[PDB]
């Protein structure tokens, strides 16, 4: 039971799926045919999770890939782990995205979205137990920032109850991708808030210095920076597909976690790092996790938590330790740095333990981050929108297909209503 | 700038009126838009070559007829339907 | 007993049973030559329903084809399967129909028909018990919309008790194949429900879609159309030929399915349908078949079953499966969707389930589908009626061979007396 169907979108929405299900699937023995291969059968006690169970005894992954062009499907298929996917899922137009919020949601998006709503329902009616659907796209780009959000609003009409969470890719704060980035950032936060119960944002350039400073790679491809992003997702499942002594969810990380109901961007991270020439001269301890995650440098997001105080931390743990010997960091960390807290809060520490471990290591965790240093992260869009917005620049594209300045107008205050909301909560008493 | 209308099919009542771009920078002439159309509508023959009006009272010939927000009804080789689609 | 005479007739009708009559012997092992060549004694339990025993331990198809020239019977003799029929049952003229309805009703078809009904009535005396007579023709050509006609006028005064069937081949609604078929049409259809207990309308349209959405084939020919014509004819009489846990025949399917006995149009599809690039991806479960059945691209005509509620629909299972298990998912279908049926009729589904699967899968089923949407196959037709008849189009031909107007005009408003039921059945309370 508690099935989850998983939905991609965009060009970044489908890369980082290849990476994502080459990481899930070798949790529990799959080859990329699709058969099984496991040792142990604790791995097939939860595995219809990510895993509709074919004839054969076969596997394929509940998975949905959306993209408006096929230049990136036929690179999925044409790599590992591409033929686990069944060939009824990859729903594509052929025009392409333009690289455009308006042609995102109104132009080609009215058109595709009828050929994906069928096949969700397809698999709804797949479902055994619905726990909730997870998303994976960008907000920079053309697809993954409007197709994304186009069936995100039909999906909430369609399950109010059903939990939803986001694993966006939340642009840059020096370097620029995309040219139209504080458009496309603007225009889909307004739609993330209505209709989606958690987001964890992810930037691009924090994950180089992780890459850099801690990893010490000297050249970090795709199939390396997507590989933590896999280790998030993988991260906060973790407790809900197998057996653990304290366990965790999708539900349970939702109302324990977002106490103000549009208060939901968080920041994750990830431990422990070891590099390959550094991992012959760590201790691997209990302790020794904690104090990696509170920094800076293992934030997933621009973002800086010296200013700004937590709200919900949680951390999901993996492997066999013990449990009052946790709860001691957890207080401990609570204690010394008392202004890095909210005050009017108490066991603001959320513990999350496993009994199963990653695959390659003995012991790890992964952490969740509720802070309100994110004001930061939105109030440099805010200043990047309202420079570009004030010249008409670049709007000649957006009213060329469909859309009015009263759009902008709220979509703008609604994000400064938003970090009002976070500047209001940092210092009360 | 551009135009918010919509199109329908006839006489038949699936159609959830899909709202396609109407501009001068994605189109420039008006019998342009009657073969545009085609594609993301059936008809019996498929020559979209008349589009009758919200209560099919007047034909239309210019892309200055086009008032913002009504419905429009495929047509061409038939005749009005007197559809209760919007209702 | 309960044996069944097959008789075909017009171009259409010919090439479908050398597709239907290869299906059918393989299901009991036999060669072209005429021999048996069969492992299993269940196969000879009831081979007597479409074989005549013959010296020598052979078995001929009990068929019976028509044409009014010779250029499509030396075609079925020269490719597979062909010497299996007797050489005494090809009765044929020399001219040809001129795809003409007049000149295949009343010119040719007064002198060929004294030579066709000898021969059923040969096959008649060798009938040990007949339970009914299936035909198998077009309604837009000229032999197998008139000719077809003039057999079953003749032979239920011959046999008001015996059923009677006809897998017609309802023109499409779009691409036109013949030119005069609106007429072919009208007047044929005035005849089918004088004298026939059901009819299976199938549309050439809806296959092409089916072999093309559903079953990817590059290159559909018509060695893959006619396979589906097969399949449906083939998973009718599966109860009636073979030991089931709950029979059927063609006795139960007729007062069980038509409950006003004007109103027996029907609608044939067919599950499952596994492509030779997707079959290793599905699943093979019972409520899997039911899903695949009750959409709009699996109908093998072109009617929309959204617009319009269905009066009784037969499912014919075939393999082995559940008693509980299917009539669950039948229950499930008719609460959820509860406006696509009507309200005055409960239990509207028929269970049958046989206990041989098809050869080359493991379970199927065969869909019979009866609702209010054929008002648009017809309606579409008498729009094309009354446009070429009010500027008297064509029919210096039909009247050239004897036909009046008033042949036209009850016609015309008989297909108009059939429509006006099923719009006044459709919206009743
Ligand atoms: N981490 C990561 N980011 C990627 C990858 N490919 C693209 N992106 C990000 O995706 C964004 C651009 O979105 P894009 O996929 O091109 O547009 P869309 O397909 O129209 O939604 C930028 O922020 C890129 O950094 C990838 O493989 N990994
Ligand atoms: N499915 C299918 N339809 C066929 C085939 N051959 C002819 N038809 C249909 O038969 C109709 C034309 O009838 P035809 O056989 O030429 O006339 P008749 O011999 O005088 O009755 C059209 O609707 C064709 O699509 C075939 O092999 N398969």
């Amino acid at each position: 039971m508690r099935e989850i169907v998983h939905i991609q979108a965009g060009q970044c929405g489908n890369q980082i799926g290849a990476k994502f299900w080459e990481v899930i699937s070798d949790e529990h023995g799959i080859d990329p045919t699709g058969s099984y291969h496991g040792d142990s059968d604790l791995q097939l006690e939860r595995i219809n999770v990510y895993y509709n169970e074919a004839a054969g005894n076969k596997y394929v992954p509940r998975a949905i890939l959306v993209d408006l062009e096929p230049g990136t499907m036929d690179s999925v298929r044409s790599g590992p782990f591409g033929q686990i996917f069944r060939p009824d899922n990859f729903v594509f137009g052929q025009s392409g995205a333009g690289n455009n919020w308006a042609k995102g949601h109104y132009t080609e998006g009215a058109e595709l979205v009828d050929s994906v709503l069928d096949v969700v329902r397809k698999e709804s009616e797949s479902c055994d137990c619905l726990q909730g659907f997870q998303l994976t796209h960008s907000l920079g780009g053309g697809t993954g920032s409007g197709m994304g959000t186009l069936l995100i609003s039909k999906i909430r009409e369609e399950y109010p109850d059903r939990i939803m969470n986001t694993f966006s890719v939340v642009p840059s704060p020096k370097v620029s991708d995309t040219v139209v980035e504080p458009y496309n950032a603007t225009l889909s936060v307004h739609q993330l808030v209505e209709n989606t119960d958690e987001t964890y944002c992810i930037d691009n350039e924090a994950l180089y210095d992780i890459c850099f400073r801690t990893l010490k790679l000297t050249t970090p491809t795709y199939g390396d920076l997507n590989h933590l992003v896999s280790a998030t997702m993988s991260g906060v499942t973790t407790c809900l597909r197998f057996p653990g002594q304290l366990n965790a969810d999708l539900r349970k990380l939702a109302v324990n976690m977002v106490p103000f109901p549009r208060l939901h961007f968080f920041m994750p991270g990830f431990a422990p790092l070891t590099s390959r020439g550094s991992q012959q001269y760590r201790a691997l301890t209990v302790p020794e996790l904690t104090q990696q995650m509170f920094d800076a440098k293992n934030m997933m997001a621009a973002c800086d938590p010296r200013h700004g105080r937590y709200l919900t931390v949680a951390a999901v743990f993996r492997g066999r330790m013990s449990m009052k010997e946790v709860d001691e960091q957890m207080l401990n960390v609570q204690n010394k740095n008392s202004s890095y807290f909210v005050e009017w809060i108490p066991n603001n520490v959320k513990t999350a333990v496993c009994d199963i471990p990653p695959r390659g290591l003995k012991m790890s965790a992964t952490f969740i981050g509720n802070s309100t240093a994110i004001q930061e992260l939105f109030k440099r869009i805010s200043e990047q929108f309202t420079a570009m917005f004030r010249r008409k620049a670049f709007l000649h594209w957006y009213t060329g297909e469909g859309m009015d300045e009263m759009e902008f107008t709220e979509a703008e205050s609604n994000m400064n209503d938003l970090v009002s909301e976070y500047q209001q909560y940092q210092d009360a008493t | 700038r551009p135009k918010l209308v919509t199109i329908i099919r006839s006489g038949v009542k699936p159609r959830k009126a899909v709202r396609v771009l109407l501009n001068k920078k994605t189109a420039h002439s008006f019998e342009q838009v009657l073969t545009d159309i085609t594609e993301a509508i059936k008809l019996e023959t498929g020559v979209v070559k008349k589009l009758y009006t919200l209560d099919g009272k007047q034909v239309t010939c210019l892309h200055d007829f086009f008032g913002d927000d009504d419905v429009f009804i495929a047509c061409g080789p038939e005749k009005f339907r007197y559809a209760q689609d919007d209702f």
